[PDB]
């Protein structure tokens, strides 16, 4: 999950348009991520990981670690 | 009334909106831990929209009260009050009502602009993309579709406490400033009624889309 955690962090700064390291337990809403950006991020994970990921998971797992571990169980 | 929200909801529901962050605003103490670790943009939009909500609340007689967030982030309104808040770049809006007159309300704000690449495919049914192409030109129907779907969810959740996916609602946009939301899943309400169709309204002005849905008391 650690290898994917840093992989989502790269994708998050691409939608957030930033270059700061992201704490893995900070909710992404506190970083400015909104509904439209969450849809953007979801489509970029679907592309980078080649798996169908529902949109409701981005907010069910609102941290990088919560998202990363939930994604490896989808492998 | 040249205000966006006040132009698509009945006068029975007081609303308030701001297009900038006025200097000196602050959150109530019970609201600070909600934004104690958020960045500057998230802090400003949080504080400004709750100022508009409390101003609209005092029209209904409600005094200064914190507005916290529930399990799925929904605003926790005082007992008997139903409301909705929205914030995008250049807009912060809020509308409230008494449940003795309306059961729910939702509003959403988006910049009048084409959706980012790849988003329209993941939020629109195949029948919706075909309908959007048949609509008259000169209006970003794609994002009006997205913003109207957020408004569909914002009115749906408070009467349901259940998830509604973008594929679960069929929105038909009319150019005359109205639209309908056809729910494709079972719409069991906490009241016991079934929620199958919503009636909505929209407006484009000052580079902003604003959609709003009010349910009636029946
Ligand atoms: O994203 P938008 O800015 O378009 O709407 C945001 C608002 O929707 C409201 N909202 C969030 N989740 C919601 C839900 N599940 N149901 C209803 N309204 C909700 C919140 O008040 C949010 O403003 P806040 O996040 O500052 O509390
Ligand atoms: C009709 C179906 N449309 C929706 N379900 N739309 C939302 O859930 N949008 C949303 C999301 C999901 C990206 C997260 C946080 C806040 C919001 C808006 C309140
Ligand atoms: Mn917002
Ligand atoms: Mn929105």
């Amino acid at each position: 999950p650690g290898h994917l955690a840093s992989a989502i962090a790269d994708e998050i700064r691409a939608v957030l348009r930033s270059g700061d390291p992201i704490d893995h337990h900070r909710p992404l809403e506190t970083l400015g991520l909104d509904a439209l950006m969450g849809l953007e991020l979801r489509n970029r994970l679907e592309a980078s990981l080649g798996i169908t990921l529902p949109v409701a998971l981005v907010w069910a797992y609102p941290t990088i670690s919560d998202l990363a571990t939930a994604l490896c169980e989808r492998m | 009334t040249d205000q966006l929200i006040a132009s698509v909801v009945p006068e029975l529901l007081p609303s308030a909106e701001l297009y900038e962050d006025p200097p000196g605003l602050e959150p109530l103490p019970e609201e600070e831990p909600l934004i104690a670790k958020s960045v500057a943009k998230r802090r400003n939009e949080f504080i400004t929209v709750r100022y508009c909500a409390r101003q609209a609340l005092s029209v209904l007689g409600i005094p200064e009260v914190p507005i916290l967030k529930g399990d799925k982030g929904q605003p926790l309104w005082p007992d008997g009050i139903v409301g909705s808040m929205t914030h995008t770049e250049g807009f912060r809006g809020a509308v409230v009502g008494r449940t003795g007159e309306v059961r729910s309300v939702g509003i959403d704000a988006e910049p009048h602009d084409v959706l980012p690449n790849g988003v329209l495919k993941s939020i629109a049914l195949p029948v919706e993309r075909d309908e959007l192409d048949a609509l008259p030109a000169g209006t970003h129907w794609d994002r009006l579709l997205f913003c109207a779907k957020e408004t569909t969810y914002k009115a749906w959740f408070p009467l349901t406490a259940r998830w509604l996916g973008f594929e679960d609602a069929h929105i038909t946009i009319d150019p005359d400033g109205t639209f309908t939301s056809r729910i494709l899943v079972d719409g069991r309400a906490n009241d016991g009624t079934v929620l199958s169709a919503f009636d909505g309204r929209w407006i484009i002005d000052k580079g902003l889309i604003l959609t709003a849905i009010v349910v009636p008391k029946l």
